[PDB]
DNA sequence: TACCCCCCCTTCGGTGCTTTGCACCGAAGGGGGGG
């Protein structure tokens, strides 16, 4: 018995019509059970094919969760509600969140089931549960309350949320709280022991307002940027200097001070690749000044909230992976490298999934946005396995790229 | 009127009105069988006479029910469908017999007049208006509006399938151990009940379907194996496709090959090793469906051995959820692959084939990964799990491919099977330059207007070449320059290019290509013992990349 | 001379980077199959 906030799609736009992809048995079982009890609690109710809209649905387990969690792929709906959660009911971002020594993520998505949903908008939350071997045609549902994983849900509940938080935001004044969809990000400079206690205080402070929390520990200060680095050799071959000049030539689109003339001079002849080349004075000096320019920050790089974030990832092999987050090309807001992730030396898809989740989490903490990913993988490979390794309650936008490593720019 | 079951609301596309199009000049032979059952509908409340207050009109015809003397009625709603609202079909796929768990007793029953047992929506009925012809053009014929779902509308199937489920839902909850495969009106019902109790429960459900006014005719009903279901013959412990007739035509058209190819794709699901490659090579770029085209000595060989598989009868088995799933793949050559999914050795659940050629340049490892993914998707559909794979590729062959490849790639749990021909990488680019090997700086260039170009190289040992090229492109010359350096070099060679285009193609280690120039490069690379490819940017005064950039521009 | 679903195989035309060539992909019309 609560007032329902009206929601309308972006001007001149139709709801999501997205096919449902095949699900494994253990995921269909987990969903039917999750969907049954959610129905006897009125959170959802069955619908029919008169509804032209559909959204894909599947299940996950959070990291170490062991309990299934329902997850809907609202990317197509969210792109068509974009007016709502950005212009109208959006959230300011606490730029100080990235500065806290520890940050904890809590799943508050179970509270969105409290508030009901606008009736005219429930036609767009339609999702279908498939059946193994098409034993039964598709069982359709739609949401009566705020759905877990819709971007309008945290904006509507924000008024209720900031009230529940206000006693604890006052009881602990300098502790930063941010909310991105089904997750609540809370960070402090307190010691680890003090921090985890204030979380349990925030858990009970949420319990008496009617919410459970089925915590992830980050360290934003710890994260380290990755810079472009030049090798160290006591002797340089022709192929070495050729590779080196190609890399510097590619790096010149970011740091304009890069010079190649004195190193290009060393190549002037037509020599065998393995032949040793001693460095001249000016080459050794042009190399020295170049190594310094790559120490500097990129001139004129800053974040624009009106622009989309882009994230490129490159597979370096032997477990290493590199990534760069940018808005405009060659203006990189951040660069980094991951190593020895879960599935290293055995499964590529799992590592790539783990990388996307880590990168997205960093973007949420720093800028409160999820970037669009350029993924080094084939479409069919990724669309097949990616659900098996997904442990997060959000799903970023992505595209697939094929860019052979003509030059190893980001990792030696 | 009277009201059997819960209706489904329908609309038109907003701001649009109903179907006004004139009837077909139907022959009086169909009109005889037409108005016969047509007048019988109005007695049951299925159709209604309407006044000219209803200003819509839609054509009508009829076709014979296949394998029957009866006639079936179809109303052309193509223009109504264009202006009718969009649905979302609840039919997500087709059941496969290889997904059926073994049941002690099984019953198959069709619903007599399936669409006609479901009430349409009250307010929408007016739009069904159509007129019934006569023997002469003197009598006008009554205009009718449908009170139920018409055969030929675009919303009829989706509404029927969804309504059927709400009807079967209460029974399914009362009898959890009964397996009802619901596909349109065709019902496969099976149980582990003893045959006496099984038929008793069948009757309760026929009564339960009857309680909602759904007929279960005995003639459609089948009580004994082998059941005809989804074009299969289901036996107590085995199944097979209903027999497949291959056309015997002496001279083939394009519509003949199409019928042949489709029949074979259908057969490939159980009859192992069906190949379509050389029969489909005949249909490429052909204009007329009626055009006559001859059979190559390749496609003649393929149709002969494909008929020999169909000669001996084959059968599949059923699913035992306790035992593991196994999928083994063989390489058939020319980008063709077949597979068998089984549980007990030599007793197949189903077969299939992946022959898709994806991209201009590929290799056997890429195509094997594409086939593993096709099987995984197919298997998660039918059994909801991923099979264990037996693959004709050495464990170290794969380990080298995915570790070195610049893109992420993976294959689930699998083991090596020694069945040749084995999948391999036919060459390997060195990670580091070769000491003592001649170093070839190559380059190429073409004139955008002239289509004339040159491709040549320089080496450290003084060697040289330039070749004039006719009707070529900048890309082809960059590949051609590499072909030369491979031809004129020893067993171990270092090759330095400034072409991003060519290095990308070669570094992915292809063994097949649409481009014949590439196949010749592949052919040379297999011959070599050590190849090292490198890249430098052009016009930087680099190495011999500047010197051969001069020769090929002159 | 209708409708809805799944599959393979071919063409074609749009898309973006490998660049005004070449490669990729998805929609679509051919067929098989189910009701
Ligand atoms: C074969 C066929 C079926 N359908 C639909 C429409 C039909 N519903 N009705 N009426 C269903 C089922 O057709 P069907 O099961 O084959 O026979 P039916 O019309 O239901 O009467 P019956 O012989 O006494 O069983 O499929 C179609 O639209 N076009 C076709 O060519
Ligand atoms: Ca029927």
């Amino acid at each position: 018995p609560i007032e329902t906030v009206p929601v309308k799609l972006k001007p001149g736009m139709d709801g999501p019509k997205v096919k449902q992809w095949p699900l494994t048995e253990e995921k269909i079982k987990a969903l039917v059970e999750i969907c049954t009890e959610m129905e006897k609690e009125g959170k959802i109710s069955k619908i029919g094919p008169e509804n032209p809209y559909n959204t894909p649905v599947f299940a996950i387990k959070k990291k170490d969760s062991t309990k299934w969690r329902k997850l809907v792929d609202f990317r197509e709906l969210n792109k068509r509600t974009q007016d709502f959660w950005e212009v109208q009911l959006g959230i300011p971002h606490p730029a100080g969140l990235k500065k806290k020594k520890s940050v904890t993520v809590l799943d508050v998505g179970d509270a969105y089931f409290s508030v009901p949903l606008d009736e005219d908008f429930r036609k767009y939350t339609a999702f279908t549960i498939p059946s193994i071997n098409n034993e039964t045609p598709g069982i359709r549902y739609q949401y009566n309350v705020l759905p877990q994983g819709w971007k309008g849900s945290p904006a509507i509940f924000q008024s209720s949320m900031t009230k529940i938080l206000e006693p604890f935001k006052k009881q602990n004044p300098d502790i930063v709280i941010y909310q991105y969809m089904d997750d609540l990000y809370v960070g402090s400079d307190l010691e680890i022991g003090q921090h985890r206690t204030k979380i349990e205080e925030l858990r009970q402070h949420l319990l008496r307002w009617g919410l459970t929390t089925p915590g992830y520990e980050l360290h934003p200060d710890k994260w380290t940027v990755q810079p472009i680095v030049l090798p160290e050799k006591d002797s340089w071959t022709v192929n070495d200097i050729q590779k080196l000049v190609g890399k510097l030539n590619w790096a010149s689109q970011i740091y304009p001070g890069i010079k190649v003339r004195q190193l290009s001079k060393l190549l002037r002849g037509t020599k065998a690749l393995t032949e040793v080349i001693p460095l001249t004075e000016e080459a050794e000096l042009e190399l020295a000044e170049n190594r310094e320019i790559l120490k500097e920050p990129v001139h004129g790089v800053y974040y624009d909230p009106s622009k989309d974030l882009i994230a490129e990832i490159q597979k370096q092999g032997q477990g290493q992976w590199t990534y760069q987050i940018y808005q405009e090309p060659f203006k990189n807001l951040k660069t980094g490298k991951y190593a020895r992730m879960r599935g290293a030396h055995t499964n590529d898809v799992k590592q790539l999934t783990e990388a996307v989740q880590k990168i997205t989490t960093e973007s949420i903490v720093i800028w409160g946005k999820t970037p669009k990913f350029k993924l080094p993988i084939q479409k069919e490979t990724w669309e097949t396995w990616w659900t098996e390794y997904w442990q997060a309650t959000w799903i970023p936008e992505w595209e697939f790229v094929n860019t052979p490593p003509l030059v190893k720019l980001w990792y030696q | 009127p009277i009201s059997p079951i819960e209706t489904v609301p329908v609309k038109l596309k907003p701001g649009m009105d109903g179907p006004k199009v004139k009837q077909w000049p139907l022959t009086e032979e169909k009109i005889k069988a037409l108005v016969e059952i047509c007048t019988e509908m109005e007695k049951e409340g299925k159709i209604s006479k309407i006044g000219p207050e209803n200003p819509y009109n839609t054509p009508v015809f009829a076709i014979k029910k296949k394998d029957s003397t009866k006639w079936r009625k179809l109303v052309d709603f193509r223009e109504l469908n264009k202006r009718t609202q969009d649905f979302w079909e609840v039919q997500l796929g087709i059941p496969h017999p290889a997904g059926l768990k073994k049941k002690k007793s099984v019953t198959v029953l069709d619903v007599g007049d399936a669409y006609f047992s479901v009430p349409l929506d009250e307010d929408f009925r007016k739009y069904t208006a159509f007129t019934i012809p006569s023997i002469n053009n003197e009598t006008p014929g009554i205009r009718y509006q449908y009170n139920v779902l018409p055969q030929g509308w675009k919303g009829s199937p989706a509404i029927f399938q969804s309504s059927m489920t709400k009807i079967l839902e209460p029974f399914k909850k009362q009898n959890p151990d009964i397996v009802i495969y619901q596909y349109m009106d065709d019902l496969y019902v099976g149980s582990d009940l003893e045959i006496g109790q099984h038929r008793t429960k069948i009757e309760e459900l026929r009564q339960h379907l009857l309680r909602w006014g759904l007929t279960t005719p005995d003639k459609k009903h089948q009580k004994e194996p082998p059941f005809l279901w989804m074009g299969y013959e289901l036996h107590p412990d085995k199944w097979t496709v209903q027999p497949i007739v291959l056309p015997e035509k002496d001279s083939w058209t394009v519509n003949d090959i199409q019928k042949l190819v489709g029949k074979l794709n259908w057969a490939s699901q159980i009859y192992p090793g069906i190949k379509v490659r050389q029969l489909s090579k005949l249909l490429r770029g052909t204009k007329a469906l009626t055009e006559v085209i001859p059979l190559t000595e390749e496609a003649e060989l393929e149709l002969a051995e494909n008929r020999e598989i169909l000669k001996e009868p084959v059968h599949g088995v059923y699913y035992d959820p306790s035992k593991d799933l196994i999928a083994e793949i063989q390489k058939q050559g020319q980008g063709q692959w077949t597979y068998q999914i089984y549980q007990e050795p030599f007793k197949n659940l189903k077969t299939g084939k992946y022959a898709r050629m994806r991209g201009a340049h590929t290799n056997d490892v890429k195509q094997l990964t594409e086939a593993v993914q096709k099987i995984t998707t197919e298997s998660i559909v039918i059994w909801g799990k991923t099979p264990k794979f037996k693959l004709p590729i050495q464990k170290e062959t794969w380990e080298t491919w995915w570790t070195e490849y610049w893109q992420a790639t993976w294959i689930p749990e699998w083991e090596f099977v020694n069945t040749p021909p084995l999948v391999k990488l036919w060459y390997q680019l060195e990670k580091e330059p070769i000491v003592g090997a001649e170093t070839f700086y190559v380059d190429g260039a073409a004139n955008r207007e002239t289509k004339l170009g040159k491709a040549g190289y320089v080496t450290n040992k003084g060697r040289q070449k330039v070749v004039p090229l006719t009707n070529t492109t900048n890309q082809k010359t960059e590949l051609q320059a590499i072909y030369l350096a491979l031809q004129d070099s020893g067993l171990e060679v270092n090759i330095v290019t400034d072409s991003q285009y060519a290095l990308g193609i070669i570094q992915a280690q292809p063994d097949k290509s649409e481009s014949e120039l590439v196949n010749q490069i592949i052919e040379q690379l297999i011959k070599k013992e050590k190849v090292y490819l490198a890249w430098v940017p052009a016009h930087k005064g680099i190495g011999g990349n500047e010197q051969v950039d001069k020769l090929v521009s002159a």
